[PDB]
Parts: structure tokens; C-alpha cells; sequence
């Protein structure tokens, strides 16, 4: 005669460590705005 | 690393085209 919740702890604490996903997200930003740069002198 | 030879073929383009 007994019941219980549970609490669960979410871990992932690699990625948690940092904002969360930064490995092809952030660094993805910084070359594609160079792709930019590079494709604006192309067009022009 | 599509990514960077996509930038690396751009590059390139750029290149021929400036010629």
C-alpha cells in the first residue's frame, strides 16, 4: 500500500555545459555569412 | 566540410571571374 512520483534530471550536460547545441549551429552562422561576403563580390 | 569546399568553390569562381 504505496505509491511514488518520480523527478527526472535531464542531463546532456555535454551539450548543456555550453548554451546547448554550438558544435554545427553557431559555427554554421560564422562561415555562412562568409559565404555571403563571397557570393555578394561574385554577383557584383 | 561541404560547407567550407562549398566556400572554397566560390572562392574559386571568384577567381576565374575576376580574370
Amino acid at each position: 500500500g504505496q505509491q511514488i512520483f518520480s523527478q527526472a534530471l535531464l542531463n546532456a550536460n555535454r551539450r548543456g555545459e555550453a548554451k546547448t547545441a554550438l558544435a554545427e549551429v553557431q559555427a554554421r552562422h560564422q562561415e555562412l555569412l562568409k559565404l555571403e561576403k563571397s557570393m555578394a563580390e561574385l554577383t557584383q | 566540410s561541404r560547407t567550407a569546399e562549398l566556400q572554397a568553390e566560390i572562392d574559386d569562381t571568384v577567381g576565374i571571374m575576376r580574370d
